[PDB]
């Protein structure tokens, strides 16, 4: 059990590094300060969707 | 003869107004061409995938 707990321990520890590692040429995605971003698809302003990182 | 006189300087007046309103025109053409580029800079930013970089 001790061992078993130290793999997830080094698993649990991976999952935090890719939460906190994984960007966009330098811009977060997973680690929650991606919050809501408007990305405009439109000719016009004003017609911009929302997309959500959690 | 006065009015002939008068009506050769009429249309050189008249050319010479068309020729101010052409360079004024070509000018406000080169204006609406950066404002153009201008107005795709714009929706450019306003894309959610930029960072305060870009």
């Amino acid at each position: 059990r001790v061992a078993i707990q130290e793999e997830i321990t080094a698993l649990n520890d991976e999952l935090n590094r890719i939460a906190e590692t994984t960007s966009f040429g330098g811009n977060k995605l997973l680690n929650g300060t991606f919050s809501t971003k408007s990305f405009q698809i439109g000719a016009d302003n004003g017609e911009a969707v929302m997309l959500t990182l959690k | 003869n006065v009015q002939s006189r008068g009506l050769d300087v009429a249309v050189r007046n008249a050319n010479d107004g068309i020729s101010i309103a052409q360079t004024a025109e070509g000018a406000m053409n080169e204006t609406t061409n950066i404002l153009q580029r201008m107005r795709d800079l714009s929706l450019q930013s306003a894309n959610g995938s930029n960072s305060k970089s870009e």
